[PDB]
DNA sequence: CTGGCCTATA
DNA sequence: TTTTTATAGGCCAG
């Protein structure tokens, strides 16, 4: 199973096509121009028939058994294209995938669209079976570290120079939504043949938009970084999120600092990290709170946190953003 | 703090007093 | 649903006015949980889905109470909350509403029983407030609740109200200790937790509900001299907090009573941490937590889906900040 | 064919509606002077007369003897409005059927004259459960009906009908009904009845009403059963949990002699009793109330007091004016959240416990 | 019949204020300049739905288009009617759905039958779907010739801002208590009504801004003082006793005499006066008093007939002890609810007062 | 009317927005054309004047240029509004899928008048789930004659699906000034009265948008008599302020009596909700408190009030403002018991303005 | 005229 | 790894 980043991809594509070729990933931009990276390669070697499902739990045994029928020699070839549910790779699903890995022509090219897979829906006999014909496309998008790099690269393949400047800023402005950040660089070169993209060119062209989840929120408290955090929750409130999430997954935190930070007079802070099973990463991020943060702001943010909730549940209250732009604050002192 | 001062706050009722009578008075 | 022998008067009086035809068709009966209100609406209702009654009793043999010792009397409504749900929505009062207005489906009466009017919506309250006002004819209605006054006004004066007045505690000690083996003092607390209502005392000691109670014991007795009550969320902190809060602002009492020398407590069976908690905390403090302890309670009851453990969380770091010196404490409002 | 006194007793002329007198005027005016209106609202606590009341409306603008103030009762209308067979007031339960597309039927078939009445005669009753948008549904029509329509709003909470649909009423709030008139009526409605009552049950009744004729024909009719056939001054007052007058004084003295083992102890006697918690805080708040009066001049102190007289006295000169007023607050308070708390022997409890630890000022 | 109803305005000339409106589309009809698009707000009663359907009634004047109508050409009298072929008055809180819009989108192409123009005038417009919102988009933004859309709303707070780019915006203010007086009394005059000067101050006051309130209070007014509005019975009906008294009871008080304000609470319980009616005309007296404190020319004109008392109030007592009384009467209205007894607690509230009164407290022990 | 009569023609009669224009002009210009393009942004700052020129310079007879001529059968037949090959569907009244389907039946045939089927489908947010699907089909493969052309106000709602198929152009909210200019120019050109500050006066109200602003001029025009005067202009837009509640925060601090006793009485007219105006307040001060613990609190949101804000952060004490909230927060909690409830809120702000609240 | 889906308001 | 609820109004494809 050939493991490839969408740049990549375009190069592995061409040296010779593959039975299956499975696109899992998050990111929306990855994953249309992969996908159409293949179905353009597909055409190109006398590919006609192009068919396209969405596979829901709702496809029933008689819509599956339309599509293993769908395969018959010969026909001049079609490609064949599977959407994913949000779960994966379900026992009712993971089976009927496993009917397909055996019908594999020259003529039939199989395409699958979906999120990550847990390890063990990963392992499951029929997926291991494809392997060696499949090639497998990591779509994740890029987190505030891994991104400039990208930026950088997909900027001189349009062969554009970027300044480390201008990358600057095309990153704060799209982090978390590649496909805005790609549509600027091309609004960018039709701006200016020159390719050379000053950050006050650049900074003149560009739109605010940048998607969050609520990790990005809470992952910004803990390491005080306000403007961030200030700029997550203005965004998030623009795409409407449910601020009863927020309140929520800031709790899941919030409440382990409470409880970490007594239990830290005892026990040193690494066999609690290890007591609570705190992810890896996290790990280094929570201690940098712990020590900014006195047991006492805690028992602020705790007591603040639930004047919101109440607030929010019983009083109906507007307030609810306001509350947490404040809440948020706080968390950095 | 009166005694009366102490029992206005237990009965809630709010004491308040002035601070900038020159926006008062004077129309 | 049990039938509790404290129940045999409050009936037979009610259906004496039903048995002369001049019974009230909405009846209210407000009872304490446990009391067995269930059982006399039942009782009730049995009498009036029979077609051949034999005195204050139900026969068994007409077809009315075949139909209605099978679940499925076509004449016989039932207004509780979904399964998965807490509350009692309008939607379904509305299908009760309307099945009414059909001439009965067995010929019979109709009854409507609605097992907590504590639970009804607003919107569902008032959905009620037409039809029981003035039902169509032969049918009746019953509701039961703790506490009337947390009624919806209108709907209130619609009513016929019976109070099912729970026995005397010595009754009630001497019902218990022939259904549970426990100490005279545990009997006595159970029943005194439990506002005066036997089984809903026998409650605490069927369910893993007692051990329980005996673990906030456990965990309170350290938290007050360690002053550490962070330490009860993991005793609070479950699906039943509220009714463990309830204990837990009992225990607070009983110790301001006795900074009173009060004569009765309510935890007759641990008297020992009645007083550790009379020693280590000032009435000051005893009361102020007191007050907080209940009101986090009200909100954990009628808040719609709020967070436990955030509430209890609160709750508990707050109560610690109570216990430092000249820290302003509270004083009830309006 | 038995039904509730509350129910057999409904008003079924002008005449005999108890109090309102100011609604009814405006009403029998009106149509007396011609100046009908299409919009009436009618607004008030529980069981105080408010549908009563539009459906006599009803019943005048549509009465066979004519429009008028002082409806029959004994035209094929009249009698048809007495028992909702009435083809002709179109009676809606605005609590159940709140939906717009169930008002938008409504509307639809206003434009269509009337069966065999001379008004077409809309009464949407608890009104203020029509959603946002039936609400504003209505204000195109309620504002310009056709002649032949008319309007009747009936709700207990009129707090929450927009703006723009009281724009368009002419409103009647009805006045909680006077403890006398509740009573009087009480009386009047036994004799009929031929029940037996003593006086100082019927008293105790109409108080207990607390403004609300329903609720007083409801607690009678309570009254009726556990009495076995008898509104008797011993029943009523068993049955409301009424006190005996030492017991709350007792209590509002071991209060301010910051006596808690008395406090307490008192209440335990009381919850034996089984007395109407809420009915001793009233009391208190009720002794407590002349004390503070008593204070202000001697001569306020009642004829009625002559037993306790002298106690009151005391506590009159002993206590601070300012020092009772926290008493009595405390008390209201506590009288406010006592259904909130745990047990209302409790709510009790916390409520003299609050306010025992008072006492010594500094 | 119906005051409210009868005299919705048939010309410029009859409506009351509003000058920033009518003569703006005044102007703008003699100037020729006339958009497609025009948005009428303001609460209730100030008169939008009216002024729309004058300016749908100037559009189709067969004398031509005047901000004048004349009112007696077929077109005029027919739209008075409110059965002109031509001025399709769309309730849009039943007309909601998108479906129904697009039906009033396909019927807008063709011509008008006998007006200058097919003018869609939409009231109640601020229930449209989102979705019949955007389906009015484009077309409010560009037109055929002969259509013109009058809308129209309590908020315009509701509907999208695509919509209010649109169209021009005329906000009606709510109307001055003169204003309401002086169209009240025209009226009564007209409709041949005895009437006493201040019930009339009295009703313009109670209409709170809107001139259909206070013509619906009028209405009723009628009818509770059989035929004449007269003060007692406007004050009746409106739960106010008559100023005196409620002062009288401030004064005692603030004067610390006990015995007098007890009286005065019981002379007011012969009258039955409702309780919390009385703890607010206090409050209602106090707050104009603080008020009088900080601008002067803010006592209202009203209460002439008690100027000069309050006034000296004003003068005399301290802010800071108003402020004392206004708080104490306040969580006094809080508590009346719970309160043993209505009267009880109006009375013991101002015990409370007495008690706690900055100058000559109650004695104590 | 002022909105529809100055609809830019070419592209040099366009206001700003010029990041667009160029990038256009230039793709047109260097035979780089996507198959289509999305323009989003705010009420009346060019969205689909822009697409109908896009259309212009696609089709103009002298070629596919960035300055079409507007004079040709083709630029004047589109200015008009009936040009055979120019498809501009109202995706908001016709949303359904049956309407979009059929829509496409006929995009395969080739263009009858001109290079280019082009489709302008505006305010397409609307079109439903199916309907997007079907467009969807028709840009994953779109005929060579045809271009797309998408806008709305809230592109948002596109799904990524779509979003990830067009060249996406936000149009940015026009500058005080790019509208001023621009109404002075038009005014000029009808032969209109102006004053210099009256126009400064409407540029600014307009709130970024360029309708918003001829929308408000024309109405100026009539409050006018046919000068647009500062005089008239001041007065209408007096009408029409949203103002109150930060206003009154101001005369608030400033501790001005009458300015306050005036702007409640002008809210009054307004006809305002009062438990909203204390609410507005309260979250006014609860925002500045906040402009007072980084820069970085102030909206992309606020612009149109934010200057006022910033210097209300700089200017009042941070103890001084948690203590004006407490004031009001408070009068809001009254608010109910109060006599009047404009009552009460006077009575909080002179509590808030001259008094304090010893505890 | 059903079941899937989105929204607003308290 | 992302969540309160009860009740309403509403668009839409087939
Ligand atoms: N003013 C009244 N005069 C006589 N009976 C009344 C009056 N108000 C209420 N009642 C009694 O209350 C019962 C219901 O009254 P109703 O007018 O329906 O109250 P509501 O205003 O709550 O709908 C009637 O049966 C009647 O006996
Ligand atoms: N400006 C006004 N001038 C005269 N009468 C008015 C005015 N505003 C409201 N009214 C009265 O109120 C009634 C309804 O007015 P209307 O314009 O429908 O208020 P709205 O703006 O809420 O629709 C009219 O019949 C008229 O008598
Ligand atoms: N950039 C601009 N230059 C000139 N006029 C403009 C501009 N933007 C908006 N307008 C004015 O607004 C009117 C409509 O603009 P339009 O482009 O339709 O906005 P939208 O993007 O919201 O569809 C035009 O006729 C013009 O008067
Ligand atoms: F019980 Be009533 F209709 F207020
Ligand atoms: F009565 Be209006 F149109 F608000
Ligand atoms: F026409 Be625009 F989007 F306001
Ligand atoms: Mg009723
Ligand atoms: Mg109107
Ligand atoms: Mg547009
Ligand atoms: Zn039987
Ligand atoms: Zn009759
Ligand atoms: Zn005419
Ligand atoms: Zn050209």
């Amino acid at each position: 199973m050939i493991r490839l980043y969408p740049e990549q991809l375009r190069a592995q594509l061409n040296e010779g096509l593959r039975a299956a070729y499975l696109l899992l990933g998050n990111d929306p931009l990855l994953l249309q121009e992969s996908q159409d990276a293949v179905r353009q390669v597909a055409a190109a070697q006398g590919f006609e028939e192009h068919h396209t499902f969405s596979i829901d739990p709702n496809t029933d045994w008689n819509a599956i058994f339309s599509l293993c029928q769908a395969m018959s020699l010969f026909a001049s070839r079609q490609t064949l294209l599977l959407l994913l549910p949000e779960n994966g790779p379900n026992a009712a699903i993971n089976e009927q995938l496993l009917t397909l890995t055996g019908l594999l022509h020259d003529d039939l090219l199989l395409i699958v669209r979906g999120n990550k897979l847990s390890k063990a829906q990963e392992n499951a006999a029929w997926f291991t079976a494809l392997a060696n014909r499949s090639v497998q496309v990591t779509c994740q998008t890029p987190e505030q570290a891994q991104l400039p790099r990208w930026v950088a690269a997909r900027a001189k393949q349009l062969n554009l120079e970027l300044d480390d400047a201008a990358n600057q800023v095309l990153c704060y402005c799209y982090e978390g939504n590649l496909l805005a950040l790609a549509q600027a660089l091309e609004r960018l070169s039709l701006l200016w043949p020159d390719g050379k993209l000053t950050l006050p060119r650049v900074e003149q062209a560009v739109n605010d938009a940048a998607h969050f989840t609520p990790f990005h929120w809470v992952d910004a408290l803990l390491m005080g970084k306000s403007k961030r955090a200030l700029h997550i929750l203005q965004q998030l409130r623009l795409e409407g999120s449910e601020p009863v999430i927020l309140l929520r997954t800031l709790q899941r935190e919030l409440l382990l600092l409470v409880n970490l930070k007594r239990q830290s007079a005892h026990t040193p802070l690494r066999a609690l990290f290890d007591k609570h099973r705190v992810w890896q990463n996290r790990r280094g991020m929570m201690g940098e709170a712990l020590n900014r943060l006195s047991q006492t702001q805690l028992r602020q943010a705790v007591q603040l946190l639930t004047r919101t909730e109440l607030t929010l549940k019983q009083d109906y209250g507007q307030s609810v953003w306001a509350e947490l732009e404040g809440l948020s604050l706080l968390l950095c002192h | 703090t009166s005694r009366r001062d102490w029992q206005l706050q237990q009965l809630g009722i709010t004491q308040w007093s002035l601070r900038r009578p020159g926006a008062l008075q004077g129309e | 649903m049990r039938w509790y022998p404290w129940l045999r008067p409050d009936f037979e009086k009610l259906v004496a006015s039903y048995q002369a035809g001049r019974g009230h068709h909405a009846l209210l009966i407000q009872a304490l949980p446990g009391m067995g209100d269930d059982a006399l609406i039942y009782a009730l209702s049995r009498y009036l889905l029979c077609q051949q009654p034999q005195g204050h009793k139900s026969c068994g043999h007409c077809r009315g109470c075949q139909l209605m010792q099978a679940g499925t009397h076509p004449d016989y409504y039932t207004l509780a909350p979904e399964k998965g749900k807490n509350t009692l929505g309008v939607d379904a009062v509305r299908e009760v509403t309307e099945k009414l207005n059909e001439h009965a489906r067995l010929g019979g009466a109709k009854v409507v029983w609605v097992t907590d009017a504590a639970l009804l919506t607003d919107a569902a309250a008032n959905a009620l407030l037409k039809t029981l006002e003035e039902p169509p004819a032969e049918t009746w209605f019953f509701l039961a609740t703790r506490e009337p006054e947390r009624l919806l006004a209108t709907l209130r004066s619609r009513c016929r109200l019976h109070y099912l007045a729970p026995p005397p505690e010595q009754y009630a000690v001497t019902w218990l200790s022939r259904e549970v083996t426990m100490s005279q003092d545990a009997l006595l607390a159970a029943l005194r937790l439990s506002a005066g209502s036997p089984g809903a005392a026998l409650a605490l000691f069927q369910g893993d509900n007692w051990q329980a109670r005996e673990t906030l014991c456990q965990a309170l007795a350290y938290s007050v001299p360690s002053g550490d009550w962070y330490s009860l969320l993991a005793a609070l902190n479950h699906e039943q907090a509220p009714a463990r809060l309830h204990w837990l602002a009992t225990l607070l009492m009983d110790a301001l009573k006795r900074h009173h020398g009060a004569a009765q407590v309510t935890n007759v069976d641990v008297p020992g941490l009645v007083a550790e908690l009379a020693n280590h905390l000032s009435p000051s403090r005893l009361q102020a937590i007191l007050g907080d302890v209940c009101h986090i309670r009200e909100q954990l009851m009628s808040v719609t889906g709020i967070n436990r453990e955030l509430l209890i969380t609160d709750l508990l770091l707050r109560i610690e900040h109570y216990l430092q010196p000249g820290v302003v404490l509270p004083v009830p409002h309006l | 064919s038995y039904q509730v006194l509350a129910r057999k007793w409904r008003p079924q002329t002008f005449a005999d509606v108890v109090g309102q007198e100011h609604v009814l005027t405006a009403l029998a005016n009106g149509l007396s002077l011609g100046r009908i209106h299409h919009a009436y609202l009618f607004s008030g606590t529980r069981g105080v007369g408010k549908t009563s009341i539009a459906r006599l409306l009803a019943k005048g603008l549509n009465c066979e003897t004519g429009i008028t103030a002082t409806p029959c009762g004994v035209c094929d209308n009249c009698r048809e409005i007495e028992q909702g067979r009435f083809v002709d007031l179109i009676e809606i339960d605005a609590a159940s059927r709140t939906k717009v597309e169930d008002t938008r039927d409504l509307l639809d078939n206003v434009q269509y004259a009337p069966a065999r009445g001379r008004f077409k005669v809309y009464l949407i009753d608890e009104v203020h459960m029509l959603s946002r948008h039936s609400f504003n549904a209505l204000l195109k029509t309620l504002e310009e009906p056709p002649e032949h329509v008319k309007f009747l709003l009936a709700t207990t909470d009129p707090q929450k009908l927009p703006v723009t649909i009281l724009s368009r009423c002419l409103q009647f709030h009805l006045k909680a009904l006077d403890v006398e008139q509740i009573r009087h009526q009480l009386e009047h409605i036994l004799n009929e009845e031929h029940i037996a009552h003593e006086p100082r049950a019927l008293q105790l009744l109409a108080r207990a009403a607390e403004g609300s004729l329903r609720d007083a024909l409801s607690l009678t009719d309570q009254a009726i059963a556990s009495g076995d056939g008898q509104v008797s001054t011993q029943a009523v007052s068993a049955m409301l949990g009424t006190l005996d007058d030492d017991q709350a004084l007792s209590l509002v003295e071991a209060m301010v002699e910051a006596n808690g083992e008395r406090v307490m102890a008192l209440i335990n006697e009381a919850a034996a009793r089984g007395i109407e918690w809420e009915a001793l805080l009233v009391e208190m708040l009720g002794l407590l109330h002349r004390i503070a009066m008593v204070q202000l001049s001697p001569a306020a102190l009642g004829n009625d007091m002559a037993a306790i007289e002298l106690r009151m006295r005391e506590l009159a000169r002993t206590i601070p004016p300012t020092d009772i007023q926290l008493y009595y607050q405390t008390l209201l308070i506590g009288r406010k959240e006592l259904p909130y708390a745990p047990d209302r022997r409790m709510g009790v409890e916390m409520t003299l416990l609050r306010a025992l630890a008072f006492h010594p000022r500094m």
